[PDB]
C-alpha cells in the first residue's frame, strides 16, 4: 500500500480487529497485600528516610481528611473531598518527580502538595477562605494551588487542564531545562472531549508529558460500565501513539517505579506517557505499613506516636484557621484582570459606597478591613 | 382549577413533569451524567425505574456528547431530554447548541430539525457555589436565534413551564434555580398542564415603578416592591420574566407605559447581562414615557467569588437602593 | 486483581505498551490495481446491473464535479468541494445499505445522494441556491440534505454530526425496525472532541452505527503526521471497544464487503462498527472500469456513450438550475423557529418596507416575488 | 510619526505585526490548523521559514485543544498566539476561553495566569460564507468578565492593536475582518508600534448625532455620514469602538451628551447583540442629554444566509433611514 495516512500491508481476507476486555493490559504491581516484595529485580530499594517520608505523607493526609471531612458535615466549610483510597498513587507518583516539574490536576491530589511540604495552614486557608489564603477566598474548598512548589490550581470543569498541561510541557520544551509535566484526571473525566485533546496534541507536537489517569471504577455514581467500553484508559494511550501502562494504585513502589521510569523516558525523547493506575473509590497505607514492619522500620509505638503528633498538627491548623478573619470584600474585584478596568472600579466604589449605609445588614463582622 | 394537587419542592415538581412526558409520550427518553440512580439533585429519583433503563439512563462524561446525541435523537422525532449537571458547565456544549441545534431547522429548509431537545441543568446562585456552581449563562445564549431559554420561579411554575419546553416543537433550554431545590414546597398540579413560553407575568400589580426579573431573583424583587411600598410609599408592578428568548416585549412594554421607570435585576454580571437587552428595548419603545433611566442592578463584572458571594449577589437592599435613586431622580 | 475499572491479570515487571505504528492494521482489497479478483472467497459476486449501477454513478459524480468545479472558477456558484478520489469509498459503501438506512456526513458525501438517485436539479439548486433548493438557499454550496432519501443535511462544523449520529442510532434500537446509521468523517475531523464523544457514547450506549472514516493523508495542508501518531484513526476503534477494519478506498468491493458485513452486525448485536477507506487526496473509477471489461460488461463504446450521455444530462440540469429565480427574500425569517416569534416577523416586516422605498440598491431582478 | 511605512493589505498588516512580535519575543509561538503553509488566509506567509518550526507549527483539528494548550503555554509566562481558523468555529473552544482563560488569575488569586495568550480568527461577513464562514461572535464573548475582545477597521488598526493584544497581560481574542483582509491597501508602518486597548476613535467630528460601530461597519457609518450630511444637511460624529470588552464608556458618553442623539451599528443579530450594552449604558449616563431614542441597527435575528446575505446586512441605506426616522423623531 502507498497511502500517507496509515503505514500497513494489504490483507486479502474480510476480519475486524476485535478489542481484548477480558484480559486487558495488565496491573503492575511490586508488592503483595502483605506489603512483600514480589521480584527483587524491581525493589526500587528507597531508603529508609524516603520511605518513612512516603509513609508520613500519606497518613497526615488522612488525619487531615478525617478532620475537613467532620468540618464539612458541621457546615463549618462549605463542601470537601477527600483522598481516601488515593494517598499511595498521589505520594508515590510525587515523590517520583523532580520538586520543579509543574503538577496540574484535580481533585484528588492533595497528596502532591502534602509530599511536597504544603502548610497545612494552607490548605486549611482555602478552605475557609480565609485572610492566609493566597487564593483570596474565591474558589470552593480543595481548590488548591502553590506557584511556589509548581501546582497549578485546580478548577471545578473536568479535564480542562489535560490540553493545558501539554501546552506546559510544549513551552517547557521549548526553554530546553529537563523539566516535566505530570497531568491527573479521574477515568470519568477521560470520557471528556478535552481529553481527546490533550493526548493527540501530546503525541504530535511531542511533549514531555506524564498522563496519570486514576481509575476507581466510578464517576459519582456512574460505573465504568456506563463510562467505557474499551480495556480502561490505558488501551486508549496505543491509539495515540502514546506509551502506556498499568499500576496497582495501592502499591506506592509500583506507581513511583512507573512514574520514575515515564519521567526519565519523557524529559529525555519529548514524547508522553500514560499511567493509569487502578484504585478503590488493600488499601496504599495499610501495604506501606506491613512493608516498613518487615525491614524493621517502624513499629506499634511509632505509629501511636506519629497518629497523636499528626492529630495535633491538624487540629493546631484547624483552630487557627477557623479563628482567621475572611480577606477584604475588595478582593471580589481585583484580578478579574490583571489591572482593574474603570468601569469595574467604579463597581468596587458602588459597594463601598453601599455598605457605608447597609454594612449592618452584611456579615462585615468577619472580614477583614 | 388544574385537578387534584399535591405540595412540591422544585425538584419534586421537576420529576412530576419528567413522569408526566414520559407516560405521555412513549418516544421520550432522560439522559445525562448521573441520572439512573436519581441525579445529584433528586430530579430523576424513580423514573428509572418506573419507565425503564433504555428510557432513563446515564452517559459517559461529556457534555459535548450528551448534546449532540440528544440533537440526533430529536433528529428522528423522538423527544429527548437531556440533563446538564450544572448550567456551569453547557460551555463545553456550545458549539452543539449554538452553531448546531439552534440551526438544525432554518439550514435545512425544514427537511430536519431537532425540536424535540430540551436540554434542562441546575442554575443560578446557592451561597457557596463559586465560580462553577453558581452560574447564570442565560445571556450567553440570548443571542442565538433558532433556541428558547426558560427560567422559573417556584414549582408550580417549573411543572407547568418544563411540560411546555418538552413539547415545544424548537430546542429549548430550561434553567432549574438550584437554590430552589429543596426551599419552600408550594401546591402542584399532579397531572399534566402547561405554562406559555415567551409570557411574561405580572404577579403584582403597581403604578409608580416596574421590577423585571427571573429565577430566584422574582422573589428579592417582590420583597424589595414591599420594602418600597413601606419605607417610600411607592408602588410597584412586579413581573416574572419567565422566558428570556424570544422575550415578552409587549408585557414589558405595556408595564413601563403606564409606570414610566423600569428596574431590571439579575444575578448574572452587568456587562452583556440580559438587562441590557430589555432596557435598550424598552426605551426604545417608551422613550417619551421614561420618567428616570432604565435602572440595570446585577453580578458585578467578576467571576462568581466563593466567600464574598454575600457582598456580590444583587442582593434586596442594592435593588432597594437603585429603586430609591430612580424614585428620586 | 479485584479492580472495577478493567479485567486484567497483575504483572511482575515494568513494561509500557509500545503502540505498533509501522505494520499498523492492514488495508482489506478485493480486487487489485487491474481490476482482478484477489481471493476469490471475498468475491461478493454482485449482478451486471448493480455494477453497472457502482460505475455509472461513480462517472455522473465525477462528471458533475468537472463542470461544478469549473462553475466555481468562474464566481458561478460561491463555492465548491469535489469528490475526486472519494467515488468508489461512496458509491461502494451507499451499495451496502438498505435505503432507508439514516446518513450523516459532511463534504465529501454526494456520491451517497447520487446512488441514491438523488436529482441532478437538486444538487444545481442548492449549489445556486434558486427556487428549487428545499434549503431554500440559505446554506453555502454543497451542503446536501434529502429527508426523502434519508441524508441529514451536511453543516460546515467538523465532526458535530459524528455524536448525533450516534443519538440517531440510538433511538432507532428504541424504534426496534431493523435500521442502521452510517456516520462519514475525515480524518481531520476524527481530531474534534465530538469524534470522542461520539465513539465512546456508541459503544457505551450499544447503538447501531457505522463510522466511516475516510483517510485521504491530508486536512487542507495539515498531513496526517501533524494530524495523529498512532495506527491512523482504526487503531482508535478497538481502544472504545468498537469493532474496526482498514479499507482500500479506492476498491468498491472491498469498500461494499466491508460496508455490507459492519451493517449486517451493527443492526444484529446493536453494537458500533469503525471502517477507516484509505484514500488519495489507481483511482476508484478506473478500477473498477478494468472490473467490467473483464467481465464482458463493458467497452470503449459504451464507454464513449456513457460519457456523452452524462455530459449532456448534467449540462441540461446545470443551464436549468442558473435560469431558474432565486427564493423570495422573505424566506431569510423564516424556519428560525418552527413558528415565527412576532418580534421576528416585526424584523421581516421591517424588510418589506425598507425594499419599498430603497429596493432599486437591492437584486431584487433574479429573486422570486 | 511611526518611521518608514508601506502599503499593506490587512492580511500583510497581520503578517507585519505577527513578525514583529516574533523578532522582539523569543518565547513567542504561533500555532493553530494550517498555519504552518502561510494560513488559509495567507496571514502567516513566510513566518515558519524565518522563526524555525518550532515556533510557527499545525495542530491537530481541534479547537478545544488549540486554546486549551494555549492557555497552557501562557500559564508558563511564554506567549502564545493561537489562530482559530474563522470566528465561527471558536465555540468548540467556549469552555475553555470562558471557564478558563478568563478566569484563570482571578481564581488563582494571581499565582498562575495565561495574559501571555491572545486568539486571533477572522470574522464577519464576505458576500458568500453563510452560516459558518461569516459570524460575529463578539457579544457572546462579551458577558465573560477576564478577557478582552478587539476588532480592528484597518490595516494600520490591525497591526497596532494586535502588537497591543499580544502584549497585554490579559488573554485577548483578536477579531480580524475577512472581507477586508484583500480589500484595499493602507500605509502600515514596518515596525512595531501599539494603539491602546479600551480606546474608542472619533474619526470624524460631528454636532448632531453619534454614529458607533466596528470592523467593516466603521465604512459603512462612514458612508452613513456622507450620505446625511449631503442628502439633510446633518452633521455625524463617527466613532470605530475597536474594543468591545473592557469598552470606552466615557468617549462614546462625552460624544452623545455633545450631539443627543445616538446610533449603533453591527452585522451580528440585534438580539443580545453588543450594541444592547452600549444603548442601555448610555441610556443611563446621558439621559437627560438624549433627543431621541437611542437606535441600533444590527442583523436581523437569524442564522447567516447563503443566498440572502445582500437582503440580511444592515447596510447603508438601512442605517441611512433609520438615522432620517431618528433626526426626525
Ligand atoms: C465538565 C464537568 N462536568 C461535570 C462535573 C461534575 N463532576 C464533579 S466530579 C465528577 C465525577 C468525576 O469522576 P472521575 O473523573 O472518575 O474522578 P473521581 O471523582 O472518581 O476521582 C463529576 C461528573 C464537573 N466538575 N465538570
Ligand atoms: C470546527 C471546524 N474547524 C475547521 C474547519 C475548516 N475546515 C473545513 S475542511 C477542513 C479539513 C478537513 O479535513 P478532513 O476531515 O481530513 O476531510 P478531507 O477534506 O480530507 O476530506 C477544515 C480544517 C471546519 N469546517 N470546522
Ligand atoms: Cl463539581
Ligand atoms: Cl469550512
Ligand atoms: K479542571
Ligand atoms: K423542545
Ligand atoms: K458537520
Ligand atoms: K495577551
Ligand atoms: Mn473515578
Ligand atoms: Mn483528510
Amino acid at each position: 500500500p502507498q497511502f500517507p495516512g496509515a503505514s500497513a500491508e494489504f490483507i486479502d481476507k474480510l476480519e475486524f480487529i476485535q478489542p481484548n476486555v477480558i484480559s486487558g493490559i495488565p496491573i503492575y504491581r511490586v508488592m503483595d497485600r502483605q506489603g512483600q516484595i514480589i521480584n527483587p529485580s524491581e525493589d526500587p530499594h528507597l531508603p529508609k528516610e524516603k520511605v518513612l517520608k512516603l509513609y508520613k505523607s500519606m497518613t497526615l493526609l488522612n488525619t487531615m481528611d478525617r478532620i475537613l471531612y467532620e468540618s464539612q458535615r458541621q457546615g463549618r466549610i462549605s463542601f470537601y473531598m477527600t483522598n481516601y483510597g488515593e494517598e499511595g498513587t498521589h505520594v508515590g507518583s510525587a515523590a517520583a518527580l523532580d520538586n520543579t516539574d509543574l503538577v496540574f490536576g484535580q481533585y484528588r491530589e492533595a497528596g502532591v502538595l502534602m509530599y511536597r511540604d504544603y502548610p497545612l495552614e494552607l490548605f486549611m486557608a482555602q478552605c475557609y477562605g480565609n485572610i492566609s489564603d493566597l487564593g483570596k477566598g474565591r474558589q470552593m474548598p480543595v481548590h488548591y494551588g502553590c506557584k511556589e512548589r509548581h501546582f497549578v490550581t485546580i478548577s471545578s470543569p473536568l479535564a480542562t487542564q489535560i490540553p493545558q498541561a501539554v501546552g506546559a510541557a510544549y513551552a517547557a520544551k521549548r526553554a530546553n531545562a529537563n523539566r516535566v509535566v505530570i497531568c491527573y484526571f479521574g477515568e470519568g473525566a477521560a470520557s471528556e472531549g478535552d481529553a481527546h485533546a490533550g493526548f493527540n496534541f501530546a503525541a504530535t507536537l511531542e511533549c514531555p508529558i506524564i498522563f496519570f489517569c486514576r481509575n476507581n471504577g466510578y464517576a459519582i455514581s456512574t460505573p465504568t460500565s456506563e463510562q467505557y467500553r474499551g480495556d480502561g484508559i490505558a488501551a486508549r494511550g496505543p491509539g495515540y501513539g502514546i506509551m502506556s501502562i498499568r499500576v496497582d494504585g495501592n502499591d506506592v513502589f509500583a506507581v513511583y517505579n512507573a512514574t520514575k521510569e515515564a519521567r526519565r523516558r519523557a524529559v529525555a525523547e519529548n514524547q508522553p506517557f500514560l499511567i493509569e493506575a487502578m484504585t478503590y473509590r488493600d488499601h496504599p497505607i495499610s501495604r506501606l505499613r506491613h512493608y516498613l514492619l518487615s525491614q524493621g522500620w517502624w513499629d506499634e509505638e511509632q505509629e501511636k506516636a506519629w497518629r497523636k503528633q499528626s492529630r495535633r498538627k491538624v487540629m493546631e491548623a484547624f483552630e487557627q484557621a477557623e479563628r482567621k478573619p475572611k480577606p477584604n470584600p475588595n478582593l471580589l474585584f481585583s484580578d478579574v484582570y490583571q489591572e482593574m478596568p474603570a468601569q469595574l472600579r467604579k463597581q468596587q466604589e458602588s459597594l463601598a459606597r453601599h455598605l457605608q449605609t447597609y454594612g449592618e445588614h452584611y456579615p462585615l463582622d468577619h472580614f477583614d478591613k | 382549577e388544574y385537578g387534584q394537587t399535591q405540595k412540591m419542592n422544585l425538584f419534586q415538581s421537576v420529576t412530576s413533569a419528567l413522569d408526566n412526558s414520559l407516560a405521555k409520550d412513549p418516544t421520550a427518553v432522560i439522559f445525562g451524567e448521573d441520572v439512573a440512580f436519581g441525579g445529584v439533585f433528586r430530579c430523576t429519583v424513580g423514573l428509572r425505574d418506573k419507565y425503564g433503563k433504555d428510557r432513563v439512563f446515564n452517559t459517559p462524561l461529556c457534555e459535548q456528547g450528551i448534546v449532540g446525541f440528544g440533537i440526533g435523537i430529536a433528529v428522528t422525532g423522538a423527544t429527548a431530554i437531556a440533563e446538564i449537571q450544572f448550567a456551569d458547565y453547557i460551555f463545553p456544549a456550545f458549539d452543539q447548541i449554538v452553531n448546531e441545534a439552534a440551526k438544525y431547522r432554518y439550514r435545512s429548509g425544514d427537511l430536519f430539525n431537532c425540536g424535540s431537545l430540551t436540554i434542562r441543568s441546575p442554575w443560578g446562585c446557592v451561597g457557596h457555589g463559586a465560580l462553577y456552581h453558581s452560574q447564570s449563562p442565560e445571556a450567553f445564549f440570548a443571542h442565538c436565534p433558532g433556541i428558547k431559554v426558560v427560567i422559573p420561579r417556584s414549582p408550580f411554575q417549573a411543572k407547568g413551564l418544563l411540560l411546555s419546553c418538552i413539547e415545544d416543537k424548537n430546542p429549548c433550554i430550561f434553567f432549574e434555580p438550584k437554590i430552589l431545590y429543596r426551599a419552600a414546597a408550594e401546591e402542584v398540579p399532579i397531572e399534566p398542564y402547561n405554562i406559555p413560553l415567551s409570557q411574561a407575568e405580572v404577579i403584582q400589580e403597581g403604578s409608580d415603578v416596574t421590577l423585571v426579573a427571573w429565577g430566584t431573583q422574582v422573589h428579592v424583587i417582590r420583597e424589595v416592591a414591599s420594602m418600597a411600598k413601606e419605607k417610600l410609599g411607592v408602588s410597584c408592578e412586579v413581573i416574572d420574566l419567565r422566558t428570556i428568548i424570544p422575550w415578552d416585549v409587549d408585557t414589558i412594554c405595556k408595564s413601563v407605559i403606564k409606570t414610566g421607570r423600569l428596574l431590571i435585576s439579575h444575578e448574572a454580571p452587568l456587562t452583556g447581562g440580559f438587562a441590557s437587552e430589555i432596557s435598550s428595548t424598552v426605551q426604545e419603545e417608551c422613550f417619551l414615557n421614561l420618567e428616570a433611566p432604565i435602572s440595570r442592578v446585577c453580578g458585578y463584572d467578576t467571576p462568581f467569588p466563593h466567600i464574598f458571594e454575600p457582598f456580590y449577589i444583587p442582593d434586596k437592599w442594592k435593588c432597594y437602593d437603585a429603586l430609591r435613586k430612580m424614585i428620586n431622580y
